[PDB]
DNA sequence: TGCCGAGGCCGCTCAATTGGTCGTAGACAGCTCTAGCACCGCTTAAACGCACGTACGCGCTGTCCCCCGCGTTTTAACCGCCAAGG
DNA sequence: CCTTGGCGGTTAAAACGCGGGGGACAGCGCGTACGTGCGTTTAAGCGGTGCTAGAGCTGTCTACGACCAATTGAGCGGCCTCGGCA
């Protein structure tokens, strides 16, 4: 089943804190973020161990 | 004869003919395709589904006449490509 | 997906509208007939929301919508 | 001014709407005393006909279904309403 | 949701309740706006 | 807006018939359709002679253009029977 | 009278169309397609008009009749 | 244009008379008028033809010009 | 026999009345445009008959794909169970 | 002992195969009234001055209704009194 997570992260973009909204999907292999305010999305790929951290450290580099 | 008992009750009544849950998953879908994450007010979508469904119908009238022209009693692709190239639609 | 305008809704509607026997090949074009109609709808009513900066599409932008294609709907 | 033209419309509530619909710059004396007696006309010549069809039917109150089936038939009216669609919901 | 029909009024005012949590002294109702 | 009227004008043409709720609502919305259709309409021709104040001869001309045949006739009757006793 | 609009007249305006064989029975029928056009046109040619204290219905009087059932026309 | 102008303004003006008296036209409304008219005869024609060859009619009859007129809301 | 339903009185908020600007709307004059309405010369366009042909329509046939009913069965969507933690 | 992570159990109906049995799609036959290219003759159609004036175009003048500013009256909602049905 799908995990449906608010993290306390800060959009890289609106500068928006505690308004990134993780959703894991385990079962495809497709983690995808979400900003609950400008709501910029961000895809990327997740294994089994992975947690909205994981995605969000990638986001980080996806823009540097 | 049981289609004619249908067009009698159908033509009766007024409720929503598609089901409720799976018109609001796509016009949510469609609407996904054009802005992400799109919250919609449920009269948006019931207002949606109003004008779909009675657009659908008259579109249906237009069909059944084109059929009908065509001393045919049922209708078919024929018939809407040409309800509706006549409309402007096409 | 659109596959969710199933068979017998498209031949409720039919039935409705005057229908007696339909061909198979009908609930696709309706299917493809209902979509147009939705993407012409639906991009005046994101237009109406996105102008009124607001993220719901409320019916009132449903109704402009379908006021701006002659098919005034009253009770909203 | 309404009981004084023997009217039902308050010709100042629309007055107010046409001021805050900015559809001019400057109304006019009897505008609005026009414009209200002819949308008064409209409204009690369709529910006039609503108001037929409840006890030809044997209804007492109106429904909306009482208005689609009256806007679309009565081929009188029918012509103002050949593009409209009553919701029902 | 809280009502304002019966399931013929009730006295009920319309508006979903929220689900209330407690957050050591302060307590959290998360609303559910009108998928 | 124009709920309260639309009851009271049922009062006069049917005064044991009642109205729903909804109904109410669709009445409203037919008001406020036809309103802003005639004033939109007067506003056009205010502006295709080049005036600014809108007169009751350009309600009467958006009547005669927005409404077909006898409702239009019987509109322009009614304005007409309604500003002669309204300047009396 | 309506016999003005002559049986090769509307003959030519069906070559134009596309049509390649005419019934005898269209000519009296466009007749009465054309008189409802001309009738549904005229009227709001004739109350604009009446509306600008006029006398002679101008062409940006027929324009904006035209323009009043969704068939605008450039050119005036 | 198809249509003898002169008759398109005799027809105008007779059908004119019926709305309001003692009218007068600028040349250039009647000509509007006439093209306007002709576009509308020849896009029903083609709607009408359109009708004609969905009933193995290619050959446009009154009853296809109704069922055009139909659909069209005319 | 007596208290909640309805009308009346005291506040609230928005509508109605009055006075000064003020540029834009209405008057009015000078004057040229294309619409005014009457006659020529010529011509592209129109009124009426033809006739063998291609299209329009009626009747019979094939086989054939939607017509009506039943049964679980599955997505989608509402209500209760496994056994880990804090 | 209590409340979430994913999982059976919870319905209205359709995901319809597929058994049965017939309305009706498209090609094929015959079959008749109507039907346009070409032919005649025409009555109106296109282009030119000649004449005559209606009212648009553009100019400055004089002008009366709205804007935003201080007064202030009527409709409506919250207290508060009066009254007959149960
Ligand atoms: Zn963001």
């Amino acid at each position: 089943i799908k995990q449906k997570l608010e993290t306390q992260f800060t959009c890289l973009f609106c500068n928006h804190d505690n308004s990134v909204v993780c959703t894991l999907d385990k079962k495809n292999s497709i983690g995808l973020l979400e900003c609950k305010k400008c709501n910029l999305s961000f895809q990327a790929p997740i294994n089994s161990l992975s947690q909205p951290i994981d995605i969000y450290s990638d986001w980080i580099d996806a823009c540097e | 004869t049981v289609a004619l008992r249908e067009i009698r009750r159908y033509q009766k009544s007024t409720e929503l003919l598609i089901r409720k849950l799976p018109f609001q998953r796509l016009v949510r879908e469609i609407a996904q395709d054009f802005k992400t994450d799109l919250r919609f007010q449920s009269a948006a979508i019931g207002a949606l589904q109003e004008a779909s469904e009675a657009y659908l119908v008259g579109l249906f009238e237009d069909t059944n006449l084109c059929a009908i022209h065509a001393k045919r009693v049922t209708i078919m692709p024929k018939d809407i490509q040409l309800a509706r190239r006549i409309r402007g639609e096409r | 997906n659109i596959q969710g305008i199933t068979k017998p809704a498209i031949r409720r509607l039919a039935r409705r509208g005057g229908v007696k026997r339909i061909s198979g090949l009908i609930y696709e074009e309706t299917r493809g007939v209902l979509k147009v109609f939705l993407e012409n709808v639906i991009r005046d009513a994101v237009t109406y929301t996105e102008h009124a900066k607001r993220k719901t599409v409320t019916a009132m932008d449903v109704v402009y919508a379908l006021k701006r294609q002659g098919r005034t709907l009253y009770g909203f | 001014r309404t009981v004084r033209a023997e009217l039902s419309f308050s010709v100042s509530q629309v007055e107010r709407s046409l001021r805050e619909g900015h559809y001019a710059q400057r109304l006019s004396r009897t505008a609005p005393v026009y414009l209200a007696a002819v949308i008064e006309y409209l409204t009690a010549k369709v529910l006039e006909l609503a108001g037929n069809e409840a006890q030809n039917s044997g209804e007492r109150n109106i429904t909306p279904l009482l208005l689609d089936m009256v806007v679309h038939n009565d081929r009188l009216l029918s012509t103002l309403f050949n593009t409209t669609t009553i919701s029902q919901v | 949701v809280c009502e304002a029909d019966a399931p013929v009024s009730r006295g009920g005012c319309g508006n979903t309740q929220p689900v209330v949590r407690k957050d050591g002294m302060k307590l959290w109702g998360t609303w559910k706006k009108s998928r | 807006s124009y709920s309260i009227y639309v009851y009271k004008v049922l009062k006069q043409v049917h005064p044991d018939t009642g109205i729903s709720s909804k109904a109410m609502g669709i009445m409203n919305s037919f008001v406020n359709d036809i309103f802003e259709r005639i004033a939109g309409e007067a506003s056009r021709l205010a502006h295709y002679n080049k005036r600014s104040t809108i007169t009751s001869r350009e309600i009467q001309t958006a009547v005669r253009l927005l409404l077909p045949g006898e409702l239009a006739k019987h509109a322009v009757s009614e304005g007409t029977k309604a500003v002669t006793k309204y300047t009396s």
